[PDB]
């Protein structure tokens, strides 16, 4: 019974995961791309700051 | 005849006893099974738990 539990949970501890490395680095490209549009909008606010 | 009656008398005590010790080659079978069943209920229990640990720390993960 064990023999079929163990090698239940290995083959989802590994398609769960496995899945996670396709949401993960899909959310950092999903966090990059919206700031680097609206970036130098950023920049504004710093430079505006350090001069006065 | 009488004697013929004390043989009439064993063979039937030594179905007696033969009945009682078939009644207990039961009994041994009985708690032997329901042993069983209960030796591999706890133990289903328990993979679920080792399980239901697992699949959670890997979630979090």
């Amino acid at each position: 019974l064990e023999a079929q539990y163990r090698e239940r949970e290995r083959a989802e501890t590994e398609a769960l995961l496995a899945r996670y490395r396709e949401r993960a680095e899909a959310e950092a490209k999903a966090v990059r791309e919206k700031a680097m549009a609206r970036l130098d909008e950023a920049v504004a606010l710093v430079l505006k700051e350090v001069l006065p | 005849k009488l004697e013929a009656i004390l043989s009439q008398e064993v063979e039937a005590e030594i179905q007696a006893l033969l009945q009682e010790a078939e009644a207990k080659a039961e009994a041994v079978k009985r708690e032997a099974e329901e042993k069983a069943k209960a030796l591999l209920q706890a133990r289903e229990r328990a993979l679920e738990a080792q399980y239901r640990a697992a699949l959670r720390r890997a979630e979090s993960a």
